[PDB]
């Protein structure tokens, strides 16, 4: 599975102001941002520009750039007070199937507000209240704008992935094995399994109790995933026990095998 | 609105007079306007970077701010915090074990 994922967002400050911002995404691989303040591409991988002509990029900043100022433009014209925040998600999913997911959502204050449907070559209303009725009627009014996206979603951003994935492979082959620590915070005891520099994200870290997988329950929180700024990863997961013998148990794809670290 | 649900953490398991990166991970927050300050023994730290903005999957946003750092026995190492939510700025101490 990979993904192609352009991000956009934008707080109107009032009638005449609007702060942008906006991520490209290989999976987690940052391909470039926007300039926040000049609203030029920013280009952070080295295979990227060779990787299509200058004129593909060209027409592809062209088209990021139209698409912001447009969307500002649209909020102002048929907007509702200031200050208040959208969002963009837009992008296409290829499993190893060969199977195609698009996407493109807009967000208004958090949630889900409008969603294209592919198919049909239209929009959803996502959320219940007249200003998303309103985007939704506008837009389902732009039938040959709809007609475009179509084929953004579904063969352009599809193309550009597949070729992406050869690109950038070095990226996203990348693995760096987990490093793991074991130590014991006052309580009961609580036993800490502290797992850091990992690439890629997906990682199981269970305890075990004489060999055994102790089961979920109150007693045994896993944490969350936290980033590392190098683009590897860091994880706490944590026992409640009484002072049976305790190790933390590591699996993780660079690794084919596991890491088994013992509580001492 | 949503507040942010802070991180403070280092790279690697931290030791005296060895060389570390200092992170802090802000996220699950709404609007994207926040000021994040890594700071040791109360004043700014040298040296900080931050992250692009980015939101996840449930629209929430998130930002990383780190930086090198030699912890010292002695020093005190915090990030500090703010954002509309928050009635004030809001001090997040770096628990060296973390
Ligand atoms: C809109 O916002 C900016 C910056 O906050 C300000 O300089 C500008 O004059 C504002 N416009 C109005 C009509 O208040
Ligand atoms: C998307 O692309 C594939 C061809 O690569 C096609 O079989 C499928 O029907 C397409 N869906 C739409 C809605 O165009
Ligand atoms: C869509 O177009 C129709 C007819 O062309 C127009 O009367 C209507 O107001 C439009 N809907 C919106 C939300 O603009
Ligand atoms: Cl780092």
């Amino acid at each position: 599975s990979h993904m192609l994922k352009l991000l956009h967002f934008a707080t109107f400050q009032n009638s005449t102001s609007v702060l942008v911002g906006g991520l490209g995404l290989l999976g987690d691989v940052k391909m470039g941002s926007l300039d926040s303040r000049t609203g030029n591409i920013r280009y952070y991988r080295p295979w990227l520009r060779p990787s299509l002509p200058k004129g593909d990029w060209d027409v592809i900043e062209s088209s990021i750039k139209s698409y912001v100022r447009d969307f500002s433009r649209l909020v102002q014209m048929y907007t509702v007070p200031y200050p208040f925040v959208f969002q963009s998600s837009i992008g296409c999913e290829l499993q190893s199937n060969g199977t195609i997911r698009t996407f493109f959502d807009i967000a208004y204050e958090g949630q889900n507000f409008l969603r294209f449907n592919l198919d049909a070559g239209t929009w959803d209303q996502m959320q219940h209240n007249q200003l998303s009725a309103k985007a939704e009627h506008l837009m389902a009014n732009a039938s040959t704008l709809n007609e475009v996206i179509q084929v953004l979603l579904n063969d352009t951003c599809v193309d550009i992935l597949r070729l992406f994935i050869q690109a950038g492979k070095a990226d996203l082959e990348r693995q760096v094995p987990p490093m793991a620590v074991v130590f014991a915070r006052t309580a009961q005891l609580l036993l800490v399994c502290r797992v850091t520099s990992f690439y890629p994200r997906p990682i199981a870290v269970t305890w075990l109790r004489d060999g055994r997988e102790v089961p979920p329950s109150p007693a045994l929180s896993t944490g969350t995933v936290l980033p590392n700024a190098d683009l590897t990863y860091q994880l706490r997961s944590t026992l409640l026990v009484s002072p049976h013998g305790y190790a933390c148990r590591v699996q993780h794809c660079s690794l084919g095998r596991s890491l088994l670290v013992p509580w001492h | 609105d949503l507040t942010p649900k802070v991180q403070v953490y280092s790279r690697f398991p931290a030791s005296a007079g060895t060389k570390n990166v200092l992170n802090c991970f802000a996220a699950g927050f709404h609007p994207p306007k926040i000021s994040i300050t890594l700071m040791k023994d109360g004043v700014p730290m040298e040296g900080a970077q931050y992250s692009d903005m980015s939101f996840n999957d449930d629209w929430t946003f998130q930002r990383l701010v780190h930086a090198d750092f030699t912890p010292s026995s002695g020093s005190t190492y915090a990030c500090k915090v703010e954002h509309e939510t928050l009635k004030e700025p809001q001090v997040y101490k770096w628990d060296p074990e973390f």
